[PDB]
């Protein structure tokens, strides 16, 4: 079962669209000026640990028109991954950074809360519920996640895949169901290692040598986390006949369909390769539009509910374990419910409606959504495109189930007035279990600090953070003594001799 | 230490798989298969020259034909193959193998060989020819045809019988050298 390690998990959370945390590489300071920086950016540290700093900070940049929403995601994730060791403080600053939220939704329309990241806090508190749930992700959670991963992987190849439009026979969305039917038979041939043992592989005629490849390798390395399994662009495709078989056949070769503008990649029926067929992936030698099964340029009922049907099985499982009232309420959540309950009397809304979009975008349309959506951030795996379509439509469909109001809608329609009990049963215990003591509460925050392994990349998330500084460095000094505390702290000459020690 | 890629290429059960197989084991297979893509290996002494002869059997079928162009990547020498006892086999020569081989490899060396030899010289063989109106190929018929399609050499052989079949690949280390 290929669980992604603490710091793993965490870096593709804060840092999603690079892949790879881009806090990983050297400061860019040559070894003359390298001391005299790495010195300041320390005193950064200690100027970000000043609570009346940082409010001071973030509130000028949300200010500022050029700060994208883009840029209020990687200032909480550098923050994030800053004040990774003080989270006590780490939890202080959202405590406060919430109660300045909610007085702003009271002017135009409360129920609007935490929808989109028009703020900093809302990306802080999805980072700050995946530092507190990762233990109980990979203690419960994890195990369903992956059987429903591994479950629509399974039922997808069942069925025929075109390796170019991306359609197949199985999925929960039209916008990729496979409309067109093709001649496909199933294959199950002998496959080798030889980088010698034969493991037997289920493919189907219709696959390229490339998907055919992929299907060889999930057996071949079938609890193997991807990190760990080689490179499938090293490898190549080898056939076997007779005495010596030795016939390296491939998805684009000498033998490949041009006609005209339109040229077909090489399938296994395309090649006449029988069930039994001795197949080693062995290492690497080295404007026409290509096509698969149907060449590029109303519902079908039917076709989904077959795929929904079979998904079903780990699809009430998940969610039975996330909304789970069997199992007790994790600290993180409790204490976090009740943060918004003491806010909820702080500016008198007796409506719990108005509350509740309140904590479900917090907790499952915030943290729990995603890990539906994407499972990459807990497995070492590779996800499909239509892979992805499916778990969309299995977290768009949970989502229907939190909020209390097309395909997911009149789909599953069946289980939705189900789920939609299941979430109402969670929130009753959220409300009639013994509520967090703030003295127990940073005991469990503290051996967060310390059961983080290493180093996420803290030297160049300060660096990062002084590279937004240096740019909105003056509309900072506004602040930093339009203030009376913050002349008093003396802030603005902190910031001028860190300013200074960089360049 | 010089290596030849020798590629068989031949009309459906013309006996090349036999003969590939007699020079490498000298013994005859017996049992009809239809072969897909076989590899076999010799090292042989021609000239006091070693040389390891890497032979590729193919098929002779329209099936396996969406393949058999991936055998053919950079080979020494070709041996475009018939039966002496099928005309049919004969006249593919001209219309399917040699325009095929050309196509791709056109620099590559071809030698016309006429595969079982024992069969010709037989009456009852004769007997099933004549039943069909048909006659067998001719040291002429086939010598004509080698010069008109720019074969290096015309051998005659078979496999059975062993019977000028040394011959064959060592004129076809010979095509190779020079
Ligand atoms: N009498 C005799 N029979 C032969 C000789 N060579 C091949 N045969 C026969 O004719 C058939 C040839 O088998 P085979 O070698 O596989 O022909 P092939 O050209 O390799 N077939 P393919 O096209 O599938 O590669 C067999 O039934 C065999 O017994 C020969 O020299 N003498
Ligand atoms: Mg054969």
């Amino acid at each position: 079962i290929p669980f992604l390690d603490y710091k793993v998990y965490a870096e593709r959370i804060f840092f999603p669209g690079h892949r790879e945390s881009p806090l990983h590489r050297d400061l860019g300071v040559p070894e003359s000026r390298r001391p005299t920086v790495e010195q300041g950016l320390g005193q950064l540290s200690n100027l970000l640990n000043s609570k009346l700093f940082l409010t001071k900070f973030i509130h000028t940049l949300e200010t500022q028109r050029t700060f994208s929403a883009r840029d209020r995601a990687y200032v909480a994730s550098l923050l994030t991954v800053a004040l990774h060791g003080k989270l006590e403080y780490f939890t202080d600053i959202l405590r406060t950074l919430l109660s300045d939220l909610v007085a702003q939704y009271v002017a135009k329309n409360p129920k609007l809360m935490l929808r989109r990241t028009e703020t900093v806090v809302e990306k802080l508190l999805t980072n700050w519920m995946s530092i507190c749930l990762y233990t109980f992700v990979r203690d419960s959670v994890g195990e369903p996640l992956y059987m429903l991963f591994r479950g629509i992987k399974h039922q997808v190849d069942k069925g025929p895949v075109d390796s170019v439009t991306g359609k197949a026979k199985y999925t929960l969305n039209d916008n990729r169901l496979l409309r067109e039917d093709v001649e496909y038979r199933p294959l199950t041939l002998n496959a080798l290692l030889a980088v010698a043992q034969g493991v037997p592989v289920k493919v189907l005629d219709c696959d390229t040598i490339s998907q055919a490849k992929e299907k060889m390798l999930d057996q071949l390395y079938k609890g193997v986390p991807l990190t760990q399994r080689p490179d499938p662009r090293t490898l190549d495709v080898e056939w076997r006949s007779g005495v010596a078989g030795h016939l390296i056949l491939s998805d684009e070769d000498v033998t490949s369909e041009v006609q005209g503008l339109w040229r077909r990649l090489n399938t296994l029926q395309h090649y006449k390769v029988p069930d039994g067929a001795t197949v080693a992936l062995v290492p690497c030698l080295t404007g026409i539009r290509p096509w698969h099964l149907v060449k590029p340029s109303e519902i079908y009922l039917t076709r989904l509910l077959s795929m929904k049907g079979t998904l079903q099985k780990f699809v009430d499982d998940l969610f039975q374990v996330i909304l789970s009232t069997s199992r007790p309420v994790p600290l993180a959540v409790k204490y976090f419910f009740d943060l918004l309950d003491e806010q909820a009397q702080q500016h008198g809304i007796s409506d719990q409606d108005t509350i509740h979009i309140w904590k479900t975008n917090s907790l499952p349309l915030r943290f729990w959504i995603n890990i539906i959506k994407n499972p990459q951030f807990v497995f070492d795996v590779q996800t499909s495109d239509n892979m992805d379509a499916v778990l969309l439509v299995i977290a768009q469909t949970f989502m229907d189930a939190c909020t209390l109001a097309p395909i997911n809608k009149l789909l599953y329609a069946r289980d939705i007035p189900r789920y939609k009990r299941m979430v109402e049963r969670y929130y009753a215990d959220i409300r009639q279990t013994v509520p967090a003591s703030d003295q127990e509460m940073n005991s469990v925050l503290a051996e967060l600090s310390w059961n983080y392994s290493g180093d996420l990349g803290a030297r160049v998330a300060l660096h990062e953070l002084y590279k937004y500084i240096n740019k909105y460095y003056d509309q900072i000094i506004t602040a930093l003594e339009e203030d009376g505390t913050a002349q008093k702290m003396q802030l603005g000459y902190r910031l001028q001799q860190i300013a200074a020690a960089v360049e | 230490m010089q290596a030849i890629k020798c590629v068989v290429v031949g009309d459906g059960a013309v006996g090349k798989t036999c003969l590939l197989i007699s020079y490498t084991t000298n013994a005859f297979p017996g049992e009809y298969i239809p072969t897909v893509f076989d590899n076999y290996s010799a090292n042989v002494m021609v000239d006091g020259k070693p040389v390891n002869l890497g032979l590729w059997d193919t098929a002779g079928q329209e099936d396996y034909d969406r393949l058999r162009p991936l055998s053919y990547p950079q080979t020494d020498v070709f041996l475009i193959c018939f039966s002496l006892v099928s005309p049919a086999s004969f006249e593919n020569v001209r219309a399917k193998w040699y325009p095929e081989v050309r196509h791709h490899c056109p620099n590559t060396p071809i030698i016309l060989v006429g595969t079982k030899l024992d069969l010709r010289d037989d009456k009852d063989t004769i007997e099933k020819l004549k039943e069909k109106k048909l006659t067998p190929i001719t040291y002429p018929q086939g010598l004509a045809m080698a010069k008109e399609i720019g074969a290096v050499k015309y051998l005659e052989c078979s496999a059975l019988t062993q019977r000028g079949l040394k011959t064959v690949f060592d004129e076809a280390i010979r095509a190779v050298l020079k």
